[PDB]
RNA sequence: AAGAACCUUACCUGGUCUUGACAUCCACGGAAGUUUUCAGAGAUGAGAAUGUGCCUUCGGGAACCGUGAGACAGGUGCUGC
RNA sequence: CCGGCCGGGAACUCAAAGGAGACUGCCAGUGAUAAACUGGAGGAAGGUGGGGAUGACGUCAAGUCAUCAUGGCCCUUACGACCAGGGCUACACACGUGCUACAAUGGCGCAUACAAAGAGAAGCGACCUCGCGAGAGCAAGCGGACCUCAUAAAGUGCGUCGUAGUCCGGAUUGGAGUCUGCAACUCGACUCCAUGAAGUCGGAAUCGCUAGUAAUCGUGGAUCAGAAUGCCACGGUGAAUAC
């Protein structure tokens, strides 16, 4: 019943960093929940383009974290062993709760 | 068993669960007049029971949240319509003739840079 | 159990967390929460993790 | 208009209107502080506030009683 | 002056991100002025041996930086003691450990930043500026793909009517997201000013 | 270039963390009523370069106090360069 | 100017320095830090209490401080014809 | 235990990735047998469905040497720096952009069901206690679908005011204060008490808007020690008219 929660920028990255992590825990066979949608943190931006003066120009910028967690409920002792080294991205920041 | 709309008006999203029962219907746990029956719009959500012309025939139970009120009843209006659509084919062509099949695409507008509002221009004088 | 109350600059174990048999190092202590850190490097990242002092035992 | 809790009394004000009150009458000094809060006990000091350019010197009375030194003196000069 | 930048509209989709890691806020601004820091001395160090692209990746106790290049044995130096050494100085100043990567690029003078580089070097020695342009849209068309532009904007001559020349054959289209058009642009100092030096560039067929 | 101002700016950071958090948790706590006095003529004897408002939160590219932003601390003409860069993670042009 | 209470000020009155508050190469001795006094509006000018590290082949290894001329440093000064 | 209680496929809103979908596709008429135009069936949207980003060659020697960099000139024992005060907030006037209202579509007291978008550790801070108040402690929860900001308001039911310079509006002024910050006189916001200017829908002239738009009503964020009627951003109700 521990859960292990994935931030990150690139949705692409920790989608295949939560699937390389399913796959381990699914790659002999175990009651293993999936990653969850939770939502995105958007933080949005507006600051001015022009160095001197604006009166309609300004550009807008966001930052998406993608969020997701996955929620071991089922333990392994293989995978308790052995589920570290699996994704290698540096991208990834990983958090666990209880 | 059950028969299913969901409904959407544009903050607002419903589920529509009929029974084939009693013509009293509740919406949030609560009755149409205790909830917006004394409000205004509140013939929306009886135009597609209204046209076919059924009252007593179907038990209604409608969860719905987001928006206001009349898009609270936007959206259980339309969940009333896709209930109609599990239904049969037939009612489907006769509410695609009365107007009430199309989900509305017409949601609030952003806010724009250099605008007061959505679409409203500051005022800028002549010089 | 004996010296079941850890403290900071004294080395932890975990025993029913994905982290055994791994070095780890106490970070912050939740009073009203009464279960503790822990500082993981693993990933290249610090990671902190958080443990009951009954579900762990120290080596 | 301040706190009720505390007084704001600057502690080279302090020393000075200490020094003061030990000597008894004195000349005015110039003293650049403006922020200050005066007290009914220490009504009768000379003592002078700076705003800018020019001097002025300031005589308290018994009136004011919690007013800033920085009132009597005008920072801003007009026709 | 009033086009988009090219590389911030196509980061989306096409072009990957020059920092690709994660950090809140609080360690999010620590990690761009380090992020600063070390490549500005990065650049600094390395413009004799004319680096493409720096690309940092942090763990948060770590920093690996990946320094695209023209030629890797001027970086890796001899025996890899100078690319252990100034791997050394870039752990000190960021005050984590240090891992350092080379990665070749292949063509540099169709690389969009060593044209530009390459731009400003030859205005430094202050040859004919037309002849440099023509040079560089000729060798990117002899060892690669079939579309480039360059500006170079500033003092040409120092005419006083203001004047950008611009050299143009091949396709840039860069309002379209799809396509690949690595852009650049870089400053050569002279004794009449600063002369700005503008390329955008296509690598591949999609 | 305005090294003066920030030269000001980074000797006023390291005298607020010489004389700031050694007893600046406590002053509301020896202050305030627990449910004049020695102790608060001593409190009023604090110096004034101290305290943090004293900064600005300046850019740390250019040290420019306007347009600032904490998440990345820096001006918003460097803020704009370094996203059109690249430089900065995730901060892809938005288009709502 | 997506933020003017002396402080974010760039302007004014008054008080202070010409290697400078900020960066590098020198000659002389030492770390730091915490409670204060003689004057001050502060910038600043001079004594107390305390620890005195890894130490390199005992050149007291290495930030940091107080003196002095040139190298220099600084300018939000002018020129967006 | 009336607080969404716990085994449950997770039905379903929802979130968040992979996709399908809408491409004049199909049929009639028009067009020259062409491009194309009009209408219709199906369908969530039909004719770049809506919105945004994306702004060609160039013009205005348009703006910024005050974000930064740089050519020339200037000070370099003073066009440099450190300070304490003040000014950037002045005031016989003139103009521009907005906010509040001139009222009954409304003002005051009570009850009443929702929103969406957000931010939060040198912080967000429910709740305990006192006060007809801004609000004062070691109070839990949270570094975020959990905890807080956060009672949404116009609206809907009443009771009252009955077309008055008024139970309309709040300017200005005087007492008693909180919060912030070493310190609110110049020079912060508020609420506790008191007064209640002008204002009776505004001349010549002039501005925005074609649908979820204009109007109108709330809410959040940036910078921020504290201080927005501005700016960005989100939702509620939601027109009239284009011959």
């Amino acid at each position: 019943r521990i859960r292990i929660r994935l931030k990150a920028f690139d949705h692409r990255l920790i989608d295949q960093a939560t699937a390389e992590i399913v796959e381990t825990a699914k790659r002999t066979g175990a009651q293993v929940r999936g990653p969850i949608p939770l939502p995105t943190r958007k933080e949005r931006f507006t600051v001015l383009i022009s160095p001197h003066v604006n009166k309609d120009a300004r550009d807008q910028y966001e930052i998406r974290t993608h969020l997701r967690l996955v929620d071991i409920v089922e333990p392994t002792e293989k995978t308790v062993d052995a589920l570290m080294r699996l994704d290698l991205a540096a991208g990834v920041d990983v958090q666990i709760s209880l | 068993n059950q028969y299913y709309g969901t409904g959407r008006r544009k903050s607002s999203a419903a589920r529509v669960f009929i029974k084939p029962g009693n013509g009293k219907i509740v919406i949030n746990q609560r009755s149409l007049e205790q909830y917006f029956g004394r409000e205004t719009a509140r013939m929306v959500v009886r135009q597609p029971l209204e046209l076919v012309d059924m009252v007593e025939k179907l038990d209604l139970y409608i969860t719905v949240k987001g928006g206001g009120i009349s898009g609270q009843a936007g959206a259980i209006r339309h969940g009333i319509t896709r209930a109609l659509m599990e239904y049969d084919e037939s009612l489907r062509s006769e509410l695609r003739k009365a107007g009430f099949v199309t989900r509305d695409a017409r949601q609030v507008e952003r806010k724009k840079v250099g605008l007061r509002k959505a679409r409203r221009r500051p005022q800028f004088s002549k010089r | 159990r004996p010296k079941t109350l850890f403290e900071p600059g004294e080395m932890v174990r975990v025993n029913d967390g994905p982290f055994a048999d791994f070095n780890g190092v106490v970070e912050e202590v939740d009073y009203e929460k009464s279960r503790l850190k822990v500082s993981v490097s693993i990933f290249g990242r610090a990671t902190p993790v958080e443990l009951d002092f009954s579900q762990v035992e120290k080596a | 208009r301040s706190l009720k809790k505390g007084p704001f009394i600057d502690l080279h004000l302090l020393k000075k209107v200490e020094k003061a009150v030990e000597s008894g009458d004195k000349k005015p000094l110039r003293t650049w502080s403006r922020r200050s809060t005066i007290f009914p006990n220490m009504i009768g000091l000379t003592i002078a506030v700076h705003n800018g350019r020019q001097h002025v010197p300031v005589f308290v009375t018994d009136e004011m009683v919690g007013h800033k030194l920085g009132e009597f003196a005008p920072t801003r000069t007009y026709r | 002056g009033q086009k988009v930048h090219p590389n911030g509209i196509r980061l989306g989709i096409v072009k990957p991100w020059n920092s690709t890691w994660f950090a809140n806020t609080k360690e999010f601004a620590d990690n761009l002025d380090s992020d600063f820091k070390v490549r500005q001395y990065l650049t600094k160090e390395l413009a004799k041996a004319s680096v493409s692209r720096i690309v940092i990746e942090r763990p948060a106790k770590s920093i690996r930086v990946t320094i695209h290049t023209a030629r890797p044995g001027i970086v890796i130096g001899k025996k890899g003691e100078d690319v252990e050494k100034l791997r050394k100085v870039v752990a000190d100043i960021a005050g984590v450990p240090a891992q350092i990567n080379i990665a070749e690029v292949r063509k540099p003078e169709l690389d969009a930043k060593l044209v530009a580089d390459s731009i400003t070097s030859q205005l430094e020695r202050r040859v004919m500026f037309r002849r440099a342009m023509k040079r560089a849209v000729q060798n990117a068309m002899r060892l690669g793909a079939k579309g480039i532009k360059v500006e170079v904007s500033g003092r040409l001559g120092g005419a006083e009517i203001a004047r950008t020349e611009w050299y143009r054959e091949g396709r840039v289209p860069l309002h379209t997201l799809r396509a690949d058009i690595d852009y650049n642009t870089s400053e050569a100092h002279t004794t009449y000013g600063v002369i700005g030096v503008k390329v955008w560039i296509f690598k591949g067929e999609i | 270039a305005k090294q003066s101002m920030k030269a000001r700016e980074v000797k006023r950071v390291a005298l607020a963390d010489k004389y700031f958090a050694k007893r600046a948790e406590l002053k509301a706590i020896i202050s305030d009523v627990n449910a004049r006095w020695n102790a608060v003529l001593k409190l009023q004897t604090l110096p004034r370069d101290s305290s943090p408002s004293r900064q600005r939160n300046r850019c740390r590219q250019t040290g420019r106090p306007h347009g600032f932003l904490r998440k990345f601390g820096l001006s918003r003409i460097k803020v704009r360069e370094a996203a059109m860069r690249g430089e900065i993670p995730g901060l892809k042009k938005a288009s709502w």
